[PDB]
């Protein structure tokens, strides 16, 4: 009945960022003031609508976009952005209709011997569609002649992050949720 | 103005199954689930499972694998849990909390806690009948020994005893001990007060037994010698 | 395929997978340096040696790619920053001799316990023991005594043994492949692939060379006024034409230059700005010493310091149990962790290096967003420029009467601005003398160039020249020592020294003059100027990918580097040390 | 089935102190999936902590949570009268368990029992019954050890311990040692001994006396 939106932001476990996870909400009466009503979220940025006229839409597909970023890359979540995470991990249209509440996670996703388990891949030959998800485990290997291992020049692309608890605000785990209303 | 309405205690025997009732007020009765919590007296807490209220999926521990089941009320927004194969060590008490630690639409898990809780359902199992409590006096002993006196409540069933002195006049100076199984399994409770010594054989001290169940009110009246 | 595709993907993945090994490797010297413990200490050396072998690994995949098939010129200074060899080719077991001779002369130097003379049982360490009669005593038969024992018992162990590795750096320099071990330590230098901003090799030594002569008034003046000032102190280490040593600087072999300055006082008479009763006074502790330095940082309009700074920063020594080295070092762990490892107590000297400590912070979260490769300065020597100038901006009278530091109704004299100039001046532009003379003539003996029973001929011929030799005492031709030194003996590159100097004084008129300031250039601070933080961080955030020559450029507006500005900034010092020298002969 | 074993068993406390409670897990425990919950007598628990960090709703400033991957901590900085209650800790990263439970208690002054006696009833010897019951007054602290003697030696099964909870004025506790014989074991024996070792007494006072 009302919107299960304590069941995303107040979840336990999100996803890797190179195959991030995607919720879709329905049906729910979103009450917004308990997330618009003060700033407890850090960023709270709407593109295209305002906060204050959000009942004045129809929640057909409310997705939800719940992963773990980075602190500096929730700027590369912002129509027609170009990046690292914008390129091929997930990419935002130009016209893109919605908000990023990013909020800081440092105590809940962090680990002193090293959180090693948020990956991201790192080179990639081409680039992806917006509108597109990336949920296909292919394996790929890099250039020159054709190679096995981590030669000369051949690379593993996933790579993990660090999360180490002690890390700066532009590296913390920012838990970014993207709501793209459609 | 959170309410949690819970039902009262119960004098099972084994063999049976009972439900307990747990009536919730004051929240959004289909974003949050119900939890269940049981404590045997004397004991520390130990998990039996949750339920949402949303979906209906369940989930219980393994010590109680199969042995138990949840209901829902939506209408009253009242949760259930029903207990199977009553034993000798099923006696507890139990609560009734509410759920923020799993998800109730996705339930995958939320990052909280059993946020309120109810007031605690006593369910005593065992094997007896219900008994008339033969009161006991306890004098003080015929050499003049401050001393102590009481009546004592031995044989009784359940423990609905209501044990007060002179209608509640002597009440500085009562120690009432909670009661303790005996190895008969029957619960014997002993409730005594004490008298100053100059005023040993003045007054007058009856303990009024008000025990509901078998409305036995033996007054016995005890005077140290 | 393409050459071209396969240098920038090596470039990211050491700049990744690096930058997680060198955190866990900063990680585990930081928790070693604020616990020392045996187990520590284990998986600290652990995480260096995995540290080690990974990037030797590397260095061996990265000399593969040639210099020139590449174009894009970001990648093409990266691989030559790190397509270096060390002993690639080199013998085993001329490599194993080379580093049993570099241990046992450093463990000579500090570990070998100076053990004075008549009693061999009791060998008292260098440090501090003989620290604190060189930074401290004024004596003239202890410090001699303490000169004999160097040179004679440093010296006589440090000639046969570093001649042999001079003659291991002759072969491995000229066996190279390339110009010499110089071209190793050169490297970052040389840009290729851009015309108009590509650097020579050479072209070094006539930057150092055409500095040197254009400095030579202002070393000489400052040098010899350094001079008059000690035979002020010691009149018989310095006849009127007579010369200084090198271990009479503080430290033994002379990178720093202060704690000369309390034989240098210009003014003793009104003591100098110490906010140490002050704070005191105040009742404010270290944290609130920080506050004040990140309002400073804001009022030039650079940001102030995270949240995480204050908190996993170490600033105060814990005691008890716990045992920490008091060594400060701004600790640039990486993925955004900054963090200051400083004992702080109430001081003005803990005020001024926190300044330092945090420009050192400010300038690596300026170039934060760079790769691991490029999250340094554009050369080796940006860096501790950057940290420098923040201090030099900081510890004006005006700034301190600016946040209700002193009472306003004192007034400041130019008394107190000469003495901290030449304070700074001591502390700061000391090394390059250091760096220029003491640094390429080791290089031109490296290269074999002066014959090796020369060496001690040559070694005080060049006092003879800049300042005149004569000598009350004979020497030995078996001295030499230059190895010994941290730098020289940890493999680390050395040159960083100079560039420094130049660039954070060659900074330092740059910002003023976006400042509006008007008079001296001493007494300048930044605070309250906008548009001089701007023009700071417009370089410090390039990182090193572009050239150093456009990051240079983006300050000074020019495209190589000079010293007239460091020559412009002891202008009100330079006009003091022309009148001061008029009785001190110049050598 | 990751193992909680909360420690320690009890907590005595003065009004005033700082509480301090610990939850040590046997695996690795995510931080986000740690609750903490206190008891009053005779009431339910409420949650303090969740997130092993967060601070309830209502609970005032002087409770605090922390911990993270084996080993979690509850903080109480003073300690008011309301403060003296049951506490656990909960984990559901891998399955719910709950801890062991950590009983608060007040310390006060070492205080010594009024040992008492008291011979069967005449009218429960008409029940075919008989019991002797050894009574102590207020003392303190609640370890005390007591034993039978029936003529000379201890009996065994026939005791029936029973203790009270702290008094609210003085929170001292009452102990209640009952022994169970039948009419023909009490007038086979004569001498009754009730041998008590309280650690607030200084010797085995035994206060009691054969039948007469
Ligand atoms: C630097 O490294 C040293 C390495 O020794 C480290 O020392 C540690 O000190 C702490 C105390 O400050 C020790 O912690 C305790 O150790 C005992 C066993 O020796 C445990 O039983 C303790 O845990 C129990 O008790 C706690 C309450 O006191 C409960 O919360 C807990 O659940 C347990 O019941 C506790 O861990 C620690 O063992 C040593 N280290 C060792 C011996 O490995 C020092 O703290 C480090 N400090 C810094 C500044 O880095
Ligand atoms: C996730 O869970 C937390 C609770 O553990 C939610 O935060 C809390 O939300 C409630 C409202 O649902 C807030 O109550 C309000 O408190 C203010 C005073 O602080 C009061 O003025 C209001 O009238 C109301 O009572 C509560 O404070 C707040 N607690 C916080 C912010 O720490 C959170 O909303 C949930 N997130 C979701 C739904 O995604
Ligand atoms: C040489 O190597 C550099 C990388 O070191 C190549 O840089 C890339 O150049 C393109 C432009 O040609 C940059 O594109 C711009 O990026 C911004 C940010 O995403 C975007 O807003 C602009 O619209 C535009 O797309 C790109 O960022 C840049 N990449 C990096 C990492 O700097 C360069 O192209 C190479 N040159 C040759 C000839 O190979
Ligand atoms: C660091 O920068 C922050 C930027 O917000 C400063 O915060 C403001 O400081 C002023 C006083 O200087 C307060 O009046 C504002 O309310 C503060 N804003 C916020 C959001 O806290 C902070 O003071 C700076 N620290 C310094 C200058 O040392
Ligand atoms: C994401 O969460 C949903 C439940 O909301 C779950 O069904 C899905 O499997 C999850 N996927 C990932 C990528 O974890
Ligand atoms: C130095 O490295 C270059 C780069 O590959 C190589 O060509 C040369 O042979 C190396 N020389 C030595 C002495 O290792
Ligand atoms: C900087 O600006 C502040 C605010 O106007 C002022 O209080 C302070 O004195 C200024 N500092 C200077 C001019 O050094
Ligand atoms: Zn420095």
């Amino acid at each position: 009945n009302l919107c299960p939106f304590h069941e995303v932001f107040n979840a336990t476990r999100f996803a890797s960022v190179y195959a991030w996870n995607r919720t879709r909400i329905s049906n729910c009466v979103a009450d917004y003031s308990v997330l618009y009503n003060f700033a407890p979220f850090f960023a709270f940025k709407c593109y295209g609508v305002s906060p204050t006229k959000l009942n004045d839409l129809c929640f057909t597909n409310v997705y939800a976009d719940s992963f773990v970023i980075k602190g500096n890359e929730v700027s590369q979540i912002a129509p027609g952005q170009t990046g690292n995470i914008a390129d091929y991990n997930y990419k935002l249209p130009d016209d893109f209709t919605g908000c990023v509440i990013a909020w800081n996670s440092n105590k809940l996703d962090s680990k002193h011997s090293g959180n090693y388990d948020y990956w991201y891949r790192l080179f990639r030959k081409s680039k992806l569609k917006p509108f597109e998800r990336d949920i296909s485990t292919e394996i790929y290997q890099a250039g020159n002649k054709p190679c096995k291992g981590k030669g000369p020049n051949c690379y593993f692309p996933l790579q993990s992050y660090g999360f180490r608890p002690t890390y700066g605000v532009g590296h913390q785990p920012y838990r970014v949720v993207v709501l793209s209303f459609e | 103005q959170v309410q949690l309405v819970q039902s009262g205690a119960e004098v099972k025997k084994p063999g049976a199954s009972v439900k307990v009732s747990c009536k919730a007020s004051g929240y959004p009765f289909t974003s949050y689930g119900i939890s269940w919590v049981r404590q045997a007296p004397g004991q520390g807490l130990e998990w039996m499972g949750w339920i949402s209220t949303y979906n209906g999926n369940t989930n219980y521990a393994q010590k109680f694998q199969g042995r138990v089941t949840m209901t829902t009320d939506t209408s009253t927004t009242t949760g259930y849990m029903e207990l199977r194969r009553l034993r000798s060590d099923d006696t507890a008490v139990y609560y009734c909390a509410r759920d923020y630690t799993r998800g109730a639409w996705f339930g995958e898990s939320l990052i909280g806690g059993f946020d309120n809780w109810g007031q605690g359902t006593l369910v005593t199992v065992s094997s007896a009948s219900t008994k008339g409590p033969s009161v006991f006096p306890l004098a003080p002993s015929s050499k003049s020994t401050t001393a102590a006196l009481g009546c004592l409540v031995k044989d009784y069933f359940p423990e609905p005893v209501t044990v007060s002195w002179n209608s509640g006049a002597l009440t500085s100076g009562v120690h009432t001990f909670p009661a303790v199984l005996q190895s008969s399994g029957l619960y014997s409770l002993s409730s005594v007060v004490t008298v100053p010594s100059s005023s040993l054989g003045t007054q007058t001290y009856i303990c009024n037994v008000n025990h509901k169940p078998s409305n036995t009110k033996v007054d016995k009246k005890v005077e140290p010698k | 395929s393409t050459i071209e595709e396969q240098a920038k993907t090596f470039l990211d993945k050491f700049n990744h997978e690096a930058e997680d090994l060198f955190y866990q490797s900063s990680l585990a010297s930081w928790n070693y340096n604020t616990n020392i413990t045996e187990e520590n200490v284990q998986n600290m050396n652990n995480a260096g040696d995995k540290w080690s072998a990974f990037l030797k690994e590397q260095s061996t995949l990265a000399q593969m790619y040639p210099l020139q098939e590449i174009q894009n010129l970001t990648v093409k200074l990266q691989l030559q920053a790190l397509q270096q060899n060390g002993s690639s080719v080199l013998s085993e077991d001329k490599s194993k001799r080379l580093n049993t001779i570099l241990n046992t002369m450093s463990t000579i130097y500090s570990t070998g316990k100076v053990c004075n003379p008549d009693n061999p049982q009791e060998c008292l360490l260098l440090e501090p023991g003989l620290n604190e009669i060189m930074a401290n005593s004024l004596d003239y038969n202890e410090r001699l005594w303490a000169w004999e024992s160097w040179r004679s018992e440093v010296g006589k162990q440090l000639r046969p043994l570093y001649e042999e590795y001079v003659v291991l750096k002759n072969e491995m320099a000229r066996a190279n492949h390339y110009e010499d071990y110089g071209d190793y330590w050169r490297g970052d230098y040389e840009v290729n692939g851009v015309d108009g901003y590509d650097y020579s090799r050479g072209q070094l030594i006539e930057d150092v060379e055409h500095t040197f002569e254009e400095i030579k008034p202002l070393y000489e003046h400052l040098h010899a006024y350094v001079r008059a000032k000690l035979m002020n102190a010691y009149p018989s280490y310095i006849s009127p034409i007579g010369c200084l040593p090198a271990h009479l600087l503080g430290d033994m072999w002379g990178r720093f230059w202060t704690n000369l300055y309390s034989l240098t006082v210009p003014f003793g008479q009104k003591p100098n700005i110490d906010v140490t009763d002050a704070m005191v006074d105040q009742a404010w502790d270290a944290q609130r010493i920080f506050k004040e330095a990140e309002k400073f940082f804001v009022s030039v309009g650079l940001p102030n310091m995270t949240q995480g700074f204050w908190e996993n920063s170490m600033l105060t020594d814990p005691g008890n149990v716990q045992k920490a080295v008091c060594h400060p070092t701004a600790w640039d762990l990486g993925k955004g962790d900054f963090r200051i490892l400083m004992c702080t107590k109430v001081t003005m000297d803990d005020f001024l290096t926190a300044h330092h400590e945090m420009g050192h912070i400010q300038y690596d979260m300026a170039y934060a967003a760079q790769p691991f490769l490029l999250r340094n300065g554009a050369n080796e020597g940006f860096h501790e420029a950057v940290g420098e100038i923040m201090s030099l901006s900081a510890a004006t009278p005006k700034h301190l009467k600016s946040i209700g530091l002193l009472s306003p109704d004192f007034q400041e004299d130019n008394e107190t601005e000469i003495n901290f100039l030449l304070k700074q001046a001591l502390t700061i532009v000391g090394t390059l003398p250091f760096t220029y003379m003491l640094e390429k003539w080791r290089w031109m003996v490296f290269k074999g160039e002066i014959p090796k029973d020369q060496w001690m001929k040559k070694w005080w011929e060049m006092k003879r020249e800049i300042v005149g030799v004569v000598e009350p005492v004979p020497h030995d031709e078996t001295y030499c020592d230059p190895a010994s030194l941290f730098h020289v003996s940890n493999d680390y590159s050395f040159i960083r020294y100079y560039t420094r100097t130049l660039y954070q004084f060659q900074f330092q008129e740059a910002l003023c003059q976006a400042a509006k300031h008007e008079g001296p250039l001493h007494k300048c601070d930044i605070s309250n100027s906008t548009e001089a933080g701007q023009k700071l961080f417009n370089m410090l955030r390039l990182g090193k990918s572009e050239p150093w020559t456009l990051a240079l450029e983006n300050v000074v507006g020019a495209k190589n580097m000079n010293v007239r500005p460091l020559l412009n900034y002891f202008e009100p010092l330079f006009t003091w040390l022309k009148d001061q020298n008029k009785n001190s002969f110049v050598g | 089935e990751i193992v909680l074993t909360q420690s320690p068993g009890t907590l005595s406390l003065s009004p005033g102190e700082r509480a301090t409670l610990s939850c040590r897990a046997s695996q690795t425990v995510s931080s986000t999936s740690l609750a903490w919950y206190q008891q009053k007598p005779g009431q339910a628990p409420r949650l303090l902590i969740y997130g092993a960090s967060s601070r309830a709703t209502g609970i005032p400033d002087r409770f605090s949570g922390s911990g993270s991957g084996t080993d979690f901590t509850l903080t109480i900085s003073r300690l008011e009268p309301e403060d003296f209650a049951v506490y656990y800790c909960q984990q559901h990263d891998t399955s719910l368990t709950f801890g062991g439970g950590t009983k608060v208690e007040i310390k006060r002054t070492v205080a010594a029992p009024s040992v008492f006696i008291f011979p069967p009833s005449d009218e429960q010897l008409k029940s075919g019954t008989a019991s002797v019951v050894c009574l102590l007054n207020n003392f303190y602290p609640r370890e005390a050890k007591v034993q039978w003697k029936v003529d000379n030696a201890l009996q065994s099964g026939n005791s029936q311990e029973s203790v009270t909870e702290q008094d609210s004025k003085d929170s001292t506790y009452s102990l209640s040692s009952t022994l169970t014989l039948s009419k023909a074991d009490y007038e086979k024996h004569k001498v009754y001994a009730c041998e008590v070792t309280h650690q607030g007494l200084s010797s085995p006072v035994t206060k009691s006396f054969n039948r007469g």
